[PDB]
């Protein structure tokens, strides 16, 4: 009842690649497209509801989700990984930037929170 | 409060501040700490305000019936006692006093008794009581001489509050001069601690840690 | 302080004082006593200050992260839930006093929430110094069935006799009116029965009046190019 | 007040008190004589609050002189102990006491003898051949014991004294700016001036 | 005992039209005995200006505290600080020690960069925001300063007459404080330059 | 130096154009229980005062006490003991307001609120407070205990200043101090449903009202209040 | 425990002018956070042309008060309708008040008049009776706000000459009663913003040669 | 606060007043301190009104949890949960608790809760401030296997003197039925229970 | 102690428990509490049993130098003198006495002294540590022009409850019925009154 | 420990603290130096609480003597006193706090400048021309506002010393039995053996 899994599961191969990185990055290419465009006085963000069932209802299946009320997110790859980061992302935004300044983070400042907790998965136990 | 009394050749120099506080709070900087006793005695205010007022003030009807009855002038020996054991009859119930009884005789010459609420009665040279004590000792320790000149004993006694003012948070406002001859007391004037600083600082060049 | 809420026919209302006071000395004259918790959901607070910021800041937060979550619009008894649990660890030392009210897709609730925990149900209800005062007011005008217009009318009254009566209650009426179906409307300064009559005199100063040592420019730009 | 020791010699009794006089935070005087002359060859010298101290050593002073007219004669030293002892006893259960310590040297005519007694402010009196109160005793009793003869000479009394004032000069945290010393004998009281 | 009342001290800061000034005395003490006449109370992090009152080893923690999470600040958002942020900041920091406070009043002043509008606010030592349109005081002489800005105080003085405005009130309200005084320094802040001025007074 | 051990809730009291209203409770609480329930607390003195008493009992009695022995004292040697030398409402203040002050400067106090209301010869209406402490003041509404936080916010709704006093009839005060009554029994732990109330007109003379008691109290609204919250049953 | 003493607020202000003084006080009673009166009397005419007002707590305060009315009218009949001088009058407080220095009055006690010069005059007294001819002195809960201001618009504290820069202070010029009245009014409006325990009304006493003149202001109520 | 609990042939009915004081200020004049911890398990809150809802909140988690997995629990099994909280946490705690509830099995079922956290199963129980002034009366007028209407008239005129003669209960009197048939509230106006 | 007088259609009749403890050990258990001050007039003693013994003594010998001068006292006269010792004495007094008397004119009168010294005039009267536990019970059944006998079994109920739940009461029930016809004493004993 | 006094010159920091150790009823020392040298022109001198001054004081040293190792460099006077600073200032919230009082005198060879800070046990950090803990500036401060000037000589500044030790001799109750007197300067750290 133990967790033995201290060391790194993605390492450095020979020829210097991150071989998980390079495996999750074939999984998302494997995902359903989505893109994002900038205007002047906007942004968009669209995707493809890949709908598994056609009795399922993909109105409840969210791929483009708020964060903060001046930020979006979509995304290609794994929908579940997807969701977790979703949580993590809007939590984070509160605890580590609402809670101290009194206003949402800026968008470059909460993607770099989101992006710290990929990396961490990249090199923890 | 900074109050002083000190003897030499020329009689007495008496100087006092006039700072009163209730805590942090300013409530006068216009307190009169030298009570005029009569026209040849003077006290000095420090403890409390109204004990001191009131039994100097009594103390000059006691002196007056005591020149009345014996066609004499009272010593000022005798004026401090009559003072101390008024108090000492008081003790425990919670006066607060510390005081200087400053007067000039034939028979004594210039006299200067420290009179105190838990009943202490001393003769002495230099005195001082108060809060900002410590400061006016100093000034007063390194610069006294039994022949300082009337100018320069005044200036010493002002310019030991003025020490006493700029440290001592509860000392300063103003300070008030007294001269105690045998004829009796000459006042030397209020002089405001605001002006006094900057004059003193300039003309001394003491206070050179102070920016100006 | 003083603040109340009164439940009406479609909704609720709640208003406060806009006194802040340090002893005897009033801090802020039109300090904001209403705070939001979610958009339909607000509550008016009483005790140490920094309190009940600090705890409506904090629901607030974690109620919008709950809503998201769910992806259902907050209800009022989860902000309670989570006040009184917060309050009740802490054993009355974070000194918050809450009336919380609001709409959610249940209906309509009013609830007063004490610093050590304890919770209650009502129709109105009154908090702060100027309480006693205000529970008069309620007790004497308040009925079934009130409209809005009527709530309204009944809240404001019931702060102004805090106003009037406790010296810990002063200046303006705030109110917050929280309908089913609506947005919730806030009324910041809803009433203004304290405005400063004009002083006899001017006291603008001579240019020149005050004695200066030394003047310097102050740089609070970066270090600069070049 | 702060330091009284006392040493009866051959054929006087020495009295050395402090002279300093401190009113908590700053020394207001450095030469304050704790002594009263009770009769021609009585000496007391006192100890303890502030106030109390003289008022009482006065308030004996002035009925020994007194009975000193009345009588138109000298009291012995054991007398005056005696009469002091009882005001002392009597005082501590009143409703104010005074906390006044004394010595109380003399010079028995009669008898011709040097006497020294000690009461503290109990009213607790003990005849002594070398006396102190407070903290004095501690620093200088293991020299007097040492040192003391009965037959010595008033001038090897003033030395075991300097002995001890040097004592308390290095080992008490108090600086008592040094003391004044009598010497009562036959010929009555007279003041060293030079210690 | 009181650790608010140690060292003594005050810092008082008034809007203006355009403008905004902070000031305070230079008094360090140890209860009665005065210590330093040189111990400034006003800080800033770029165009923010923060007073603080209360006790000096708490002065001097709070100040290395904000400039250190001001400087990080400024790195990761790659801009200054704005007054509203800031004060967010400092409340927040302060009721992170909720059950072991600094015994300080801080007082932020400032002008926003973006929208030119004039900032004030002040907090208890726990950290409840006041955010007043008029002044804010803070300090042993608090009282002083209440009564002071009260009458002295009109909206929209032009920035010299802001200067007398704020100076009469501190000067005068440090003379009724025994704590208080040993000279005094006054920032007179517009949107793009500060004027530092040393005042004058009575050195008891 | 005591403690109050039986006592007397809120006293209440306004003026109104002709004269003055006071009221107070029929209760004696000791301590949180309600021990007597039959217990007169407002004590007329002749025809044109009346005196409302809180706090301790023992001690009201004491003072109930000294004002018959003041009535009979007046009438000593007296001819116009019903007329012109006859007791009025400032009088017997006075001599209360003298005796309290005194008491409380031998450390040993009448532990009480007092409301002296009447109206005096002139017409004038008199109304003024003293305590245990001597601390006297007068108010175009005055109240005891609970009374003072509750009470006066509503009975200063009537007449909030001195220029309100003559707008006011005696129906409109009347109604006001017996809400501001109900408002009390709802809210105040030591009061209760029964009261007496005194009206002292310059027309109609003093009318001593017992054994009232609080009615057309809404409870009805308690019904659907359930749990504390998240309870729906 | 019974504490015999209590707290009923106020704020009293004695201002001396050259041939008059005035002796303001506000008219509220408090009690804790509770309003007793919004208007109860504080500052007296005990006759003679004196004026008084003991602030603080407020069954002290009308005990010395009543005492020193006595005291004027026991003058009269000892001294043949002798007129009490302010100063002897401020003497005969300093002992009321001292009399009871073990059990003391606790009050701040004002009184103003005209000196036997005929110029304006102010006395301060502490509870205990020490006390001190003033040009300029607040009492009670809001003193502390009033008393700054005070300096700076009577008697020109820290303000200079314009051009000067320091050298030379303003000149000490004499107040009219309708100025000193503007600063009277100011102050306690700005008490009562600031101070909870200060409003309702303002009540001002005037002494001149003439007699005693009364004006009355509105205050704040909350 | 007055406080009871009554076994009856049917069942078991919980009655309570509904005032809640802070010093002699009434706070809430229409508290309800009859309380839901399971469809036919209830209990009386005196005490710290902070302490027993928090209690009686962490019970009906604890019960809701038990019956997810076991099914419905017992009086008794309630009685336990309520017990091991007040027991356990006795030094920072202000409770004193009465269970009631209805079994089919075991029928009505009344324990008692107080201050130390022991437990006390009887045919009837009283608490609260007010049940001092009614221990005589209540002890001298229950009888076993009473019916409902004798049983609300029981505890009618009890908490009737109960409130008559303490300051801190007062208002409405309260009551939950548990029987058999299901869950009845009743309600009693001060005009009502007054004149009993 | 648990303590009551109650006036009835013939006069009044007092009673009493008799017990008297120091902490929890019984001193004395078989304790008279009814005391005579007067030949109708008696009274029930709570508190300071120094205190109480102190009063009515002091009271006997007043309305002993009453008689003598005066003629008989009435009832109201006892209980003033009572009054005038509790309340003038009430800093150094722990009495709560109860005054029962019988004359012809005013026939049977009850008044009551608490500990403040205050005087309350009353139809019935309870007292002592045991009465709290009887104030419901006692205002249930407590009727107005009672019999002898109804008031005896009033009383004798009424402190059999105050017995049964406070440990500072018990041993035997006494009392005093004072009429026209003169003093009579009665005893109950535990196996009697306990099974009711 | 009593008394530390501080004066910053023109070229150079004097440090003067005094020489006794009393623990309670006797003086158990008469040469004690309330003194560290943290680097070789930095001086730090101390007074508090028994144990916590020499404790505090010697894990200072060894933290900047370890910061000298690792950096082959000596911390400037300013650095050093914020380093203890920061250390007191965490102190003051422990569960049990250092009870010390510091003077830290350097002289900044960077700058080349004399430097005096004085830190209380809160962590309360000045730089002043002259300094004192505890009641040691009563009795200086108004000889030092008096006396000193910013050009003042090394010889001048331990002449107004004297004056200084001459008033505390004077007017102080304790016996601190002198001081030991060191001068911080460009040289480093020296000695004044007579004094
Ligand atoms: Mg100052
Ligand atoms: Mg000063
Ligand atoms: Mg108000
Ligand atoms: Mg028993």
């Amino acid at each position: 009842m133990t967790d033995r899994y201290s060391f790194s599961l993605t390492t450095f191969s020979p020829s210097g690649k991150l071989g998980q990185i390079d495996y999750a990055l074939t999984a998302v290419k494997q995902g359903v497209t989505s893109l994002g465009i900038k205007a002047t006085n906007g942004v968009v963000i669209a995707t493809e509801k890949k709908s598994s069932s056609p009795l399922a209802m993909s109105e409840t299946l969210s791929k483009v989700s708020l964060l903060t009320p001046d930020i979006g997110a979509v995304y290609s790859g794994m929908g579940p990984d997807y969701r977790v980061l979703v949580d993590k992302s809007r939590k984070v935004a509160h605890t580590s930037y609402k809670r101290i300044y009194g206003e949402y983070p800026p968008t470059k400042l909460l993607v770099s929170e989101v992006a710290k907790i990929m990396q961490e998965a990249t090199q923890s136990g | 409060t900074t109050t002083l009394a000190f003897r030499f050749q020329g009689g007495i120099i008496v100087a006092v501040d006039s700072r009163a506080t209730a805590g942090n709070w300013v409530a006068s900087q216009t307190v009169k700490k030298v009570i005029e006793i009569n026209p040849f005695l003077l006290g000095t205010m420090a403890g409390g305000a109204a004990d001191c007022q009131f039994w100097e003030t009594w103390l000059g009807s006691q002196c007056r019936l005591h020149e009345l009855r014996e066609k004499e002038r009272i010593s000022v020996a005798a004026a401090s006692k009559i003072l101390s054991n008024l108090v000492y009859q008081y003790k425990g119930a919670g006066l607060s006093m510390g005081t200087m009884i400053c007067g000039y005789t034939r028979k004594e010459g210039p006299t200067i008794y420290y009179v105190d609420s838990d009943g202490t009665r001393l003769k002495g040279d230099i005195f001082c009581v108060g809060s900002g004590q410590t400061f006016a000792y100093g000034v007063l320790d390194s610069n006294y001489k039994w022949d300082l000149s009337v100018e320069d004993a005044l200036y010493l006694g002002k310019r030991s509050i003025l020490a006493a003012a700029h440290r001592d948070a509860y000392s300063g406002g103003s300070v008030n001069l007294y001269h105690v001859t045998e004829d009796g007391w000459i006042y030397h004037g209020n002089h405001d601690v605001g002006e006094l600083f900057w004059k003193v600082k300039e003309e001394e060049g003491s206070f050179n840690n102070v920016i100006g | 302080t003083t603040i109340v809420g009164v439940k009406f026919n479609n909704g609720v209302v709640i208003a406060a004082d806009t006194r802040s006071t340090q002893g005897p000395i009033v801090a802020d004259k039109n300090c904001a006593k209403l705070h939001r918790i979610s958009p339909k959901i607000w509550c008016a607070a009483a005790g140490t200050a920094a309190d009940t910021e600090a705890v409506t800041q904090l629901i607030g937060s974690n109620i919008e992260l709950h809503s998201l979550y769910t992806s259902r619009e907050p209800r009022v008894v989860s902000a309670l839930q989570m006040l009184k649990q917060h309050l009740f660890k802490y054993q009355g030392h974070i000194g918050a006093y809450l009336i919380v009210a609001g709409v959610d897709p249940t209906g309509s609730h009013l609830f007063s929430i004490h610093a050590h925990g304890s919770t209650d149900v009502g129709y109105y209800l009154s908090l702060g110094s100027g309480s006693l005062a205000a529970m008069a007011v309620l007790e004497s005008h308040w009925k079934q069935d009130l409209t809005k217009e009527e709530a309204i009318k009944l809240a404001s009254d019931a702060i102004q006799a805090g106003i009037w009566n406790d010296l810990g209650s002063g200046s303006n009426v705030d109110v917050c009116v929280m309908e089913i179906g609506k947005d919730a409307e806030y009324l910041r300064n809803y009433l203004t029965p304290n405005v400063r009559e004009e002083k006899q005199k001017s006291y603008k100063f001579p240019r020149g009046t005050t004695a200066v040592l030394k003047e310097s420019i102050v740089n609070i730009c970066d270090i600069q190019e070049e | 007040m702060d330091i009284i020791l006392g040493i009866r010699v051959q054929d006087s009794v020495i009295l050395a008190s402090s002279k300093a006089v401190t009113r908590g935070i700053s020394v207001l005087k450095d030469s304050d004589d704790k002594t009263r002359q009770l009769s021609p060859h009585t000496l007391m010298s006192f100890a303890g609050e502030a106030g109390d101290t003289v008022q009482f050593a006065e308030y004996i002073q002035a009925n020994i002189q007194l009975y000193s007219i009345r009588e138109d004669y000298e009291l012995s030293p054991q007398a005056v102990s005696s009469f002091v002892r009882q005001e002392l006893a009597k005082s501590i259960r009143s409703r104010r006491p005074y906390q006044v310590n004394v010595l109380i040297g003399g010079y028995d005519k009669k008898k011709n003898k040097p006497e020294l007694y000690q009461i503290d402010y109990l009213g607790t009196k003990v005849e002594l051949p070398y006396g102190a109160h407070g903290y004095s005793g501690f620093y200088t009793f293991s020299l007097l014991d040492h040192h003391y003869r009965p037959d010595m000479t008033t001038e090897e009394g003033l030395d075991l004294l300097k002995l001890c004032v040097q004592e308390l000069e290095k080992r008490m945290p108090m600086d008592f700016k040094g003391v004044i010393v009598k010497i009562v004998d036959k010929d009555g009281i007279r003041q060293v001036d030079d210690f | 005992s009181d650790p608010s009342s140690i060292n003594g001290g005050i810092v008082v800061a008034m809007t203006g039209k355009d403008c905004v000034a902070i000031a305070c005395d230079l008094r360090l003490g140890s209860q009665s005995l005065g210590v330093s006449n040189k111990f400034e109370k006003i800080f800033h992090y770029g165009h923010v200006f923060l007073g603080i009152t209360g006790l000096a080893t708490d002065v001097t923690t709070l100040n290395e505290m904000f400039r250190y999470k001001t400087n990080l600040y400024k790195l990761k958002e790659e801009r200054a600080i704005e007054p509203e942020t800031f004060t967010q900041l400092v409340s927040s920091s302060l009721y992170e020690r909720r059950f072991g406070p600094y015994f300080v009043g801080p007082v932020v002043a400032g002008i926003n960069s973006k929208s030119g509008k004039p900032f004030i606010a002040g907090f208890d030592l726990i950290g409840c925001i006041d955010e007043a349109k008029d002044f804010i005081v803070s300090g042993t002489a608090s009282d002083q300063l209440f009564g002071m800005c009260e009458s002295l105080y009109e909206p929209n003085l032009e920035p010299e007459d802001l200067f007398e405005t704020i100076s009469q009130a501190l000067l005068n309200a440090a003379d009724r404080d025994a704590l208080s005084g040993w000279g005094a320094v006054v920032y007179i802040i517009k949107k793009d330059e500060v004027v530092k001025r040393y005042l004058k007074m009575r050195q008891d | 130096t005591q403690q109050p051990i039986v006592t007397g809730t809120s006293v209440i009291s306004m003026k109104y154009d002709n004269g003055v209203i006071i009221a107070a409770d029929n209760l004696g609480s000791y301590g949180s229980l309600l021990r007597f329930n039959g217990v007169e607390r407002l004590i007329p003195v002749g025809d044109n005062t009346v005196v409302g008493i809180s706090g301790d009992i023992s001690d009201m009695q004491h003072i109930e006490r000294l004002l018959k022995d003041l009535v009979t004292e007046n009438a000593y040697d007296n001819p116009l003991a019903d007329a012109e030398e006859a007791l009025e409402p400032s009088y017997i203040f006075e001599y209360l307001a003298t005796v309290m002050y005194q008491r409380r400067s031998k450390m040993n106090p009448l532990w009480n609120a007092i409301i002296v209301a009447g109206v005096q010869s002139n017409g004038d209406q008199f109304l003024r407070y003293v305590n245990l402490l001597g601390v006297t003041y007068s108010s175009p509404t005055l109240a005891t205990g609970f009374g003072a936080h509750m009470a006066n916010p509503l009975l200063r709704k009537v007449v909030d200043r001195e220029s309100d006093i003559p707008k006011t009839t005696v129906q409109v005060a009347e109604e006001a101090i017996v809400n501001a009554m109900r408002v009390l029994y709802y809210r105040d732990a030591r009061s209760s449903r029964n009261f007496s109330l005194a009206i002292i007109d310059k027309n109609t003379g003093l009318t001593f009202k017992k054994n009232l008691q609080v009615e057309n109290m809404k409870w009805d609204f308690a019904k659907d209040i359930k749990g504390y919250g998240t309870q729906k049953i | 425990q019974f504490n015999p003493y209590g707290d009923n607020g106020g704020t009293i202000l004695g201002i001396a002018g050259e041939d008059f003084a005035v002796l303001a006080g506000d008219t509220r009673n408090i009690t804790d956070y509770s309003i007793n009166s919004r208007y109860e009397p504080k500052v007296f005419d005990c006759g003679d042309n004196i004026v008084m007002s003991a602030n603080g707590f407020a069954a002290d305060g009308d005990a010395l008060v009543k005492r020193f009315k006595n005291s004027v009218k026991w003058y009269h009949f000892d001294h043949n309708d002798k007129k009490l001088s302010i100063n002897s009058a401020a003497r005969n407080i300093q002992h009321l008040l001292y009399g009871k220095r073990f059990f003391p009055y606790y009050v701040h006690t004002i009184i103003a008049g005209l000196d036997e010069d005929g110029k304006g005059a102010v006395y301060s007294f502490d509870p205990v009776g020490s006390y001190e001819r003033e040009q300029c002195r607040a009492g009670g809960a809001a003193a502390s706000l009033i008393m700054p201001f005070l300096d700076n618009q009577v008697n020109f504290k820290n303000q200079y000459e314009p051009g000067t820069n320091g050298k030379v202070k303003k000149p000490l010029k004499y107040l009219s009663v309708e100025e000193v009245i503007k600063l009277v009014r100011d102050s306690f409006t700005s008490a009562t913003e600031r101070h909870i325990q200060v409003g309702d009304g303002l009540e001002i006493l005037i002494v001149t040669k003439d007699g005693v003149r009364k004006e009355f202001y509105e205050l704040k109520r909350d | 606060t007055s406080i009871m609990a009554v076994t009856f042939k049917d069942g078991v009915i919980l009655g309570a007043d509904s005032r809640t004081t802070t010093g002699a200020y009434i706070a809430n004049r229409v508290t309800d301190k009859l309380t839901r911890v399971h469809d036919k398990i209830w209990c009386c809150r005196s005490g710290s009104a902070a302490d027993t809802q928090a209690i009686a909140d962490i019970v009906q988690y604890h019960l809701e949890l038990y019956t997810s997995q076991y099914g419905t629990p017992s009086t008794e099994t309630a009685a336990s949960v309520f017990k091991e909280l007040c027991y356990e946490n006795k030094d920072n705690l202000t409770a004193g608790i009465i269970v009631a509830g209805y079994d089919d099995k075991n029928k009505g079922e009344v324990y008692t809760i107080p201050l130390g956290g022991s437990v006390h199963k009887l045919p009837y129980a009283i608490a609260g401030s007010g049940s001092t002034f009614i221990y005589g009366y209540c002890d001298k007028n229950f009888r076993e296997n009473m019916s409902k209407e004798e049983t609300v008239d029981f505890i009618k005129h009890s908490l009737s003197q109960a409130i008559k003669w303490d300051g801190s209960s007062g208002g409405v009197i309260r009551m939950v039925v548990l029987t058999a048939a299901g869950v009845e509230r009743l309600i009693f106006y001060p005009d009502e229970y007054e004149q009993l």
